[PDB]
């Protein structure tokens, strides 16, 4: 397990290396160099807007590729033995790539949010450019973790939906219904993406 | 005026609830999905009964959604410092708790499921142990909502 | 070392030092460590200090063919953010023979208990560029080992002293953020690709 | 005197930074270095079950 | 002259007494329905007797509902520096006993219905355990009152 | 006067004294009992008198809560860092030093009671251990009782 | 004006932009010839109709391509920050969407490969198949180019 | 004078002192604890005649209450920062040096136990090398106290 | 003007674009040796013409020399971080970017020439998706390239 | 001059010189009496002289506590900086040499013992061996020493 | 004048030099011998000519001592921080490329002259493979010259 | 003046010298002796000859206390940070180098000594690889005596 111990202690670490940290700011009165504002005013709002979409469009698409190869492993294993299955549990791949859709429909809406500013005082800049940030941040991380989501549970349940159909033609029709209610978790995160968004002007 | 950064732990909230929640309802509808599946061959006849453990996860993402959408609505570009913490106060306690239930629904309808594959009699009482699951995560919507709504 | 400049009122309220202190005007530059510190002639004519305030007008007589002053304008104030009152140099005001010019202060800044230090205090483009201006000035000024505090003070002493010197500034913990989720991806990938393998047979 | 502040430099952060990061990749670097041939399988299996 | 940054602490104390005993509930419910679930294709008439374990990571968890609920109903928005600690130091005290009780309710209901199915007089044993066992989520929701409410 | 988050160790000690000690108990809980559903099977008559690691188990949780309680009590809104970093050092040492117990007495019980299923006469030494190892526990009281005093 | 450090986060807009999808490229490649040889050894007549899923790894690659040089035309001195982070936001769209469509396409091709070696029926649908992951390559550089041409 | 925050130095030297020696006699006890429950199956009367590796476990966790009770005695509130400092040393060295101690009395007495029960000769051996295991935590207490008394 | 510690990044760029480079070629020349060498105990005669996998790997490295050379090259003191920027991206672009290709290089070579040796057609098809892994690595070198005359 | 957190180096000096030379000392005997006991059920005769590399690990103590004694010894609060940084020099000077001693004595012995156990002939190589690991202690003791009194 | 601290940058440029390469060196000897020994129970007579791979990895180690002299040899006290930083660039591209050359060699030496005892063929393109593994080794020398001495 | 902290890099160098090379000669040293043991087992005549690779391991240990003496030696309070960081530069030169070393010396003297209890032919390949891996520590060696001696 040698890359997962080096995870494991490089985030030990890290979190080891934030807690004394804390108790010793703490301890030494540092609350006024150690405050949070600071950073999150003078870290630009374009940076968080920009890792929104690019998250917003990037995690989509890896949960639909992510997804869709563990699907397609078990269409193609199965076909093997069951030639009928290409054609028709390719429903499973169709699901799976609905997300990166909803992946490219949330990132280019907000990529219309995004203007520039001609201010570099965070007072210049305002309330409602920084929220226009972070809103956009917040939007793209949500789209592009839901449907990271969504694609890892279809792709899951259409792995064992063809495997199923291997065995049984009848059978595949009726478990399609776990898959849309995978897909619905998608389109929430859309939902959501979009009500963030709702709002946002930057300028 | 309230602070020009108050407004980022408020979004922070509504992406989290939503985030986490789908994060539960993912685990639990794919660990279910794939125990129906795996039952599906062996006894047909039960599909449509061994469905409700989806039905549940997909309850837990829908205690996600109400949550992030109230604090969508509640949010704007100069709210308070203190109704920012809040907000994403309400976001964890639904998303984390949903994450929490979704993990207690896959586990329990995959075993559930596997059982009942083999032994009716247990269909009841899976329906009992996925309902005390959920329930995890509606304590974690009614602690969200109270958060959110102060 | 030097002693540090004092307006007092009952007692010391204002403190100022540097190692080098030193001006120009039309690129003429000029050295003021000797004639500010230590030196009791220093006319601080027009310095005022309130608890909310304070405004340290040092003056010298012959400099660049004018009665030269600099005032360097200072404040402090509650922000409901943390309890403290947090202390700023709002701007620098140098007065010239029958002129001014203001100078911006970008981040000489803290808790009003504590000091304030930073190396080159200047409005070099070199030399970090605290003091700014959006016209094009005449004067450059320098403050190598500035140090300030103009907020309950005690004494001689300074009090223990902020500084311009953290840790991270705006541009690295952008450039943090930006290669953390660079390297993010990276790990990702590389952990994917190493668990490639190959077959140990091959069939028939 | 006069409590003079430690003289912390101007470019304070980015040296910092450039030597905690150097040196977090250098340590990083040399541990792995060391798990890898730490782990190196010693190959002799033609001599292994002759022994044990 | 209360810090607006103070009360986010109140908020984490509410989020940690949700999410920590959700989390702690959820493994208690899922290592248990796994243990059942296992059980009832042998023994099926223990499936109510067999429960038990499931109600009692339910009492895991309306322990966290009842501290966080009630932290926020102590909560404001201009809670002072000592309160929002107190509410902090109540979430964590009850949301991690709850995850440590949890954990234990989870493994002993499974290794328990699973030795009552082979042999029933141990089901007194069970009982007596897991009350032991949620005897420790109760000390937690004991501390986390007392701090939440000085 | 005092620095206004003082408090924060001081309630971060209060939690820690039942948060810590509870995980040892729980781990201890959870370990004894598995061994208890697994000696059954053979030797159904020795359940009850086998139960008495988990009894001894709880019995780090009490301790936990007493040291708990007592810093609550101390606590107040003006105390001074030393009082504070008293409270803390109190809470983790009971806390940690449970956890350390908690590990012996788990560990312990389980082989004690899988080894008694074979030699019933292994109990007393069983017993005598598991005294060994609930006094870790209870050294981590003395210092934290001593330290929350001062 | 512009602060000076501006033009890295462009830089690294381009430089991911390149890595990523070469990544996605390579391992793709990778994954696909081995099933190629694998299929090989024992059906040599199928080696040109085989190939196409390490194409596909080749279109991922030169996705990648066409946006990072893209970006590298828009490197100029005087960058404004704003266009450096929507650089930037192009790089990372375009990246990691390509690294996840390479492992889709190298996984699906050696499941594919396989799966023809011994059923020819299959090779329309993998195709078909890679298809789609490939279209999400197509979908990441589409985005890169909107930001990029902002 | 002194900074107010020195005594957190010595606080933490009194957890140290007290809870890695816990963790050292913990390890020891439960590593012993195994090896006698093994053992006992078949040469029960070397029950009571070989708890002995638990006992120095418990001179392990004396020597951690020791040090930690001198510390907190001489814990007064504004203590010189050097003393504190020192103080920590204390703490740290005899609490390593238990832990140290633990790992080398568990080690020892889970193989040691069993060989004995294979071979009566060893005892000696046994008691032999667990002595020098045990002057590893008397060492630590040695420096310990040399750096409490500076 | 010119901040002082520009030079760092155009370093950088030199570092990563040799041993990136370097990194991949090894791991390509590596994986395709231990296939060479087992190759040949079974076919003597194919052991000239399957070194060409080798050979690429090779021109990994001399694709990460070219940059590297041409970034040295450029190295001056008064290098703006501008031109430091782009010269780092070079770097990363060609290192990396080799990186991916050699581990492509590496696993295909293995794979293609322990195939070749069961079976003599493969060569072709291993060539070609050698060429399509290779094209990666050229493309690294056209994005660095680019890059750094930028 | 002379900051007052001067002496924390020291201190920490101190603790390591002896807690990184128990840990060894504890490894090292740990690993030989498992050893030990292993070879006492075949060959009992042999336990009296067998028992030497435990006392080898007891030699890398006895450096550690030598060391640690010194730097005691050395401490004061007007310690210079300086002075402080050489204490802490040869505490890890002589802590990690001993550890890496504690290593290698210990798989040494391990080793050895089981083999003398199967050949009489080893004892005296197997010393020699011993020699040389503890050599390694030696010199750590040696440059603490000069560390400490320079 | 120029920043005291710039001295840093160069000895870490010696320093990472030497180490790497050595690193690299001792990988490459270690498995090299492996192989060696692995391969002279049967063949003594190759004993002469399986050592190449051995005086390959020295190679890298005399890559490394020679840009590890030119750095120490350049470093003055008041060396400019282009300089220092460009002498570090040195030091990581010889090294690490060294270290990646180095783990080329001892791969393909250990399976190449595995495979030589089997088939005395091998040997000449187990030379070819070890000559392409160290032009990398070379390419990194020729990298950190040309950066030393600009 | 140069800052107090200064000789803080060249109190680590003098124990770094020492610590590293001690981890390399330790595990060398423990490698090689389980080699021995296993082969004197069979062939305890030649253990006398075999046991060179540990002399040659403790030559990487009289590496580095040469030069971790000779910085003790070099070390001064007034120390340039310069040479400061010259003296850091030479202790890990050589103690990483000799870590290096230690590992190859270790791996080769396990497998060399056990293929030689079966061909003793093999003692000269054996010797002639442990001096290519010894000149790794002694290059360690000529670069840190050139950088601390600068």
């Amino acid at each position: 397990t040698g890359l997962e111990l080096l995870y494991l202690g490089i985030f030990v670490a890290f979190w080891a290396c934030m807690i004394v940290v804390g108790i010793c700011y703490t301890i030494f009165d540092l609350g006024f160099r150690f405050d949070v504002a600071w950073f999150l005013t003078e870290t630009s709002p374009f940076m968080w807007s920009n890792l929104g979409i690019g998250l917003a469009i990037s995690l989509s698409v890896v949960g639909a590729a992510w997804g869709i190869y563990i699907t397609g492993s078990s269409i193609i294993g199965g076909g093997v033995k069951a030639p009928r299955i290409k054609t028709k549990n390719l429903v499973s791949i169709i699901f799976c790539e609905a997300v990166a859709i909803y992946g490219i429909i949330m990132a280019i809406v907000i990529s219309n949010m995004a203007e520039p500013f001609s201010a570099t005082d965070p007072k210049a800049i305002g309330h409602r450019n920084y929220h226009a940030g972070y809103s956009m941040f917040g939007a793209g991380l949500t789209v592009g973790l839901s449907n990271l989501f969504c694609g890892v549970c279809v792709g899951i349940v259409g792995s064992g939906a063809a495997l199923a159909d291997a065995q049984n033609p009848s059978l595949f029709v009726k478990i399609l219904i776990v898959e849309i209610f995978g897909s619905a978790i998608g389109l929430f995160g859309v939902i959501v993406a979009i009500l963030q968004t709702s709002r946002v002007k930057m300028g | 005026n309230n602070p020009e950064y108050s407004s980022f732990f408020g979004v922070m909230g509504a992406s989290s609830a939503m985030v986490f929640s789908a994060m539960g309802a993912a685990y639990g509808t794919a660990k279910s999905g794939t125990g129906i599946a795996a039952m599906s061959v062996m006894r047909p006849e039960l599909i449509m009964k061994s469905i409700i453990p989806v039905v549940m996860a997909g309850i837990i993402a829908i205690y996600g959604l109400v949550v992030a959408v109230l604090i969508a609505n509640s949010l704007t570009d100069g709210i308070t410092l203190y109704r920012s913490f809040l907000q994403l106060g309400a976001g964890l306690s639904v998303g984390l708790s949903g994450l929490a239930a979704g993990f207690a629904i896959g586990i329990v309808g995959d075993a559930g499921v596997r059982g009942t594959a083999q032994q009716p009699r247990l269909f009841v009482g899976m329906i009992l142990i996925l309902i005390f699951a959920e329930v995890l995560g509606l304590y974690g919507l009614i602690v969200a909502l109270i958060l959110s709504t102060k | 070392i030097h002693p540090p400049v004092s307006y007092n009122d009952t007692a010391p309220r204002i403190l100022f030092w540097a190692q080098n202190f030193s001006v120009a005007y039309k690129d003429e530059w000029k050295d003021l460590t000797s004639l500010t510190f230590g030196v009791e002639n220093l006319n601080l004519t027009g310095s005022f200090w309130n608890d909310s305030f304070a405004m340290l007008s040092l003056t010298y007589e012959p400099l660049f063919g004018a009665t030269v002053t600099f005032k360097f304008i200072l404040a402090s104030r509650f922000y409901p953010v943390s309890a403290r009152y947090w202390f700023t140099m709002e701007r620098l005001e140098i007065h010239s023979n029958g002129s001014v010019a203001h100078f911006n202060v970008s981040q000489v800044t803290g808790p009003s208990i504590y000091s304030f230090h930073c190396e080159y205090v200047s409005s070099l483009s070199k030399k970090g560029s605290l003091l700014v201006t959006n016209v094009p000035s005449l004067w450059q000024m320098t403050l190598h080992n500035f140090q300030i505090q103009a907020f309950n003070v005690t004494g001689e002493q300074f009090s223990y002293a902020s500084d311009c010197a953290g840790f991270f500034s705006p541009g690295i913990w952008m450039g943090l953020l930006t290669t953390l989720f660079m390297l993010f991806i990276f790990t990702y990938g590389l952990h994917m690709i190493l668990s490639l393998k190959t077959m140990d047979r091959f069939d028939d | 005197p006069y409590n003079l502040a430690y003289k912390y430099n101007l470019e304070y952060s980015v040296v910092f930074n450039l030597v905690l990061w150097i040196m977090t990749g250098l340590a990083l670097a040399v541990i792995i270095t060391s798990y890898n041939i730490w782990n190196m399988d010693p190959g002799y299996d033609s001599i292994i079950y002759r022994m044990t």
